[PDB]
RNA sequence: GGACAAAGAUAAAAACACAACGUAUGGCGAAACACGUCAUACAGAUCCGGUAGGUAGUCCGGACAUAAACAGCGGAGCGCUGUUUAUAAGUAACCUUCCUCCUUAGGUCGUCCAUUCUUUGUC
């Protein structure tokens, strides 16, 4: 039977100076054979603690590992900006290795209402076949957002994809496109289109609406 | 000085094999333990496989069991994962890594490579057909209106998006491309400039998809009344 | 006094040779497994009877314990239960008694200790 590592929580949101605490907890014993990592996006993941409680050369003394039982934690004790990453742990007790679902740690911001654009499809697209209407949903916190497409006020349902970015260096917030993708022939059957955001920040759904053939 | 390069990756049609190497430098890999681990776009680390010092002793994962095979050429000082019968669900940043010595750093990878990337589709390369996302016809809300471009149904990636030849490039968010059900790319890159530019200041989005040998200049402008 | 006899108490006591693979755990070796090495442990020298009175780590016989092979049961592999076999060569070799034409053998009889003192019966 394969050993499973189970890691709590999946997301964090903390400001700098925090001491924060991630715990891994494995299916069955794995002795001290427990290592941590850190993977910033799109970088190679780096090695923090060995034989979990152990510190990597050269890591930072803030990072530490603990072990309760098949419990492991890992404490930073006082945050740096740089120490904003996702956090991995992984079992090498036994064959085959298996590592935890991850933990991602991100700035806590002041609740941020979405500023809301709704962009027509192109009169280009239309001519290729294919109607697109995009919501942009712009420099909100927290990630947590909500997007209900309505054609004719009717709610659409599976048309709709979406795509959010990484929180800003600066402001750090998240923004949110999201895209439905209609038949031309389906975008030339309905005259009304709106875009309706339900988060933290917005009191209110707050919904921005075009009409098909208006400027 | 202690250094892993992978390389080997690249587009495989399903049902396809690749082979992909890992050369070290600063270390002799008989003395370490050597692994693979894959991340698929947007997930976790997996451990794919593993191969012991002195013995040869290959360990697998259980989704990659029967069709990937980790060998050590050491003449070579370079590992290397054949797979066959390669599926969508295979596609994956690879990263080789060296495990460590257990005295100095217990069972945990020290080292890793940059990794590459593994694509599995039957998708054929597609340069991206970009279209422009008109700035609001009514006044915009907060005195700052966006406009932006849609690089959409381009395979492989990457894609670049500059602005204005570059002269733009503050407040513009590239989004993360998304894999529609064509199982082509999607992506849309936005900028906030003052509406009060919106008439008198042209904008041009530059989208560059070097594998398709696709630069494309898009002017976006606000449309009629 | 000495002799024979029985019954007691006491003491004694087996030659030569006794091997070689390997397994497990842990440490170390650039070392999760394999490999090499080292340390430790295991690798029937348990119990009983007999062997014309006695002496057995090695006999003969049996039981038990432990290991291997085979059969059965439960959820190919894995774990147990039951049976068989094994647990040195060797009670081989030498010497020796008897028997058998397995006779250039096979079996079998021996190989060691049995001292000292007490009581009684009859000469
Ligand atoms: N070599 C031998 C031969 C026969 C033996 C017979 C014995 C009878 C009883 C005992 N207690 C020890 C014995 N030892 C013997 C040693
Ligand atoms: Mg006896
Ligand atoms: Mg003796
Ligand atoms: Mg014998």
């Amino acid at each position: 039977s394969d050993i499973q590592m189970t890691q709590s929580p999946s997301s964090l949101s903390a400001s700098v100076g925090d001491r924060v605490t991630i715990t891994c907890r494995a299916s069955q014993s794995v002795s001290s054979a427990v290592a941590w990592y850190q993977q910033k996006p799109g970088k190679a993941p780096k090695l923090l603690i060995y034989s979990a409680s152990s510190l990597y050369s050269g890591v930072p003394s803030r990072f530490s590992g603990s072990r309760s039982g098949t419990d492991f934690t890992l404490t930073i004790s006082s945050l740096q900006p740089e120490d904003f990453a996702t956090y991995y742990c992984q079992q090498s007790y036994s064959f085959p290795n298996t590592f935890g679902q991850g933990t991602k740690v991100e700035i806590k911001r002041t609740v941020a209402a979405p500023s809301v654009f709704i962009f027509p499809p192109s009169d280009e697209q239309l001519k290729s076949g294919t109607a697109s209407v995009v919501c942009l949903l712009n420099n909100f916190y927290p990630r947590e957002a909500k997007v209900q497409w309505k054609v004719d006020n009717a709610l659409q349902s599976g048309n709709s994809q979406e795509s959010v970015t990484e929180q800003d260096s600066k402001d750090s917030t998240y923004s949110l496109s999201s895209t439905l993708t209609l038949s031309k022939a389906d975008y030339e059957k309905h005259k009304v289109y709106a875009c309706e955001v339900t988060h933290q920040g917005l009191s209110s759904p707050v919904t921005k609406s075009f009409n098909r053939g208006e400027c | 000085e202690v250094q892993l390069v992978e390389s080997g990756g690249g587009l495989v049609q399903p049902g396809g094999s690749l082979r992909l190497s890992c050369a070290a430098s600063g270390f002799y890999i008989s003395y370490s333990s050597i692994h693979w681990v894959r991340q698929a776009p947007g997930k976790g680390l997996e451990w794919v496989a593993s191969i012991s010092p002195y013995s040869g002793s290959t360990y697998y994962a259980d989704s990659v069991k029967g069709r990937f095979t980790i060998s050590a050429d050491t003449s070579k000082n370079t590992a290397y994962l054949q797979m066959n019968s390669l599926r969508a669900e295979d596609t994956a940043v690879y990263y080789c890594a060296r495990q460590g010595y257990r005295r100095r750093s217990g069972r945990g990878f020290d080292y890793w490579g940059q990794g590459t990337l593994v694509t599995v589709s039957s998708a054929s390369t597609k340069g991206p057909s970009v279209f422009p996302l008109a700035p609001s016809s009514k006044s915009t809300s907060g005195g700052t209106a966006a406009l932006g471009c849609l690089v959409k149904d381009y395979f492989p990636e990457p894609v670049t998006v500059s602005w204005n030849s570059g002269a733009l490039t503050s407040g513009v968010h590239t989004f993360p491309a998304v894999l529609q059900s064509s199982g082509l790319y999607s992506l849309s890159s936005v900028v906030t400039v003052p509406s009060s530019s919106l008439g008198t200041q042209t904008y041009i989005c530059n989208v560059n998809h070097k594998p398709s040998n696709t630069k494309v200049d898009k002017k976006v402008e606000p449309k009629s009344c």
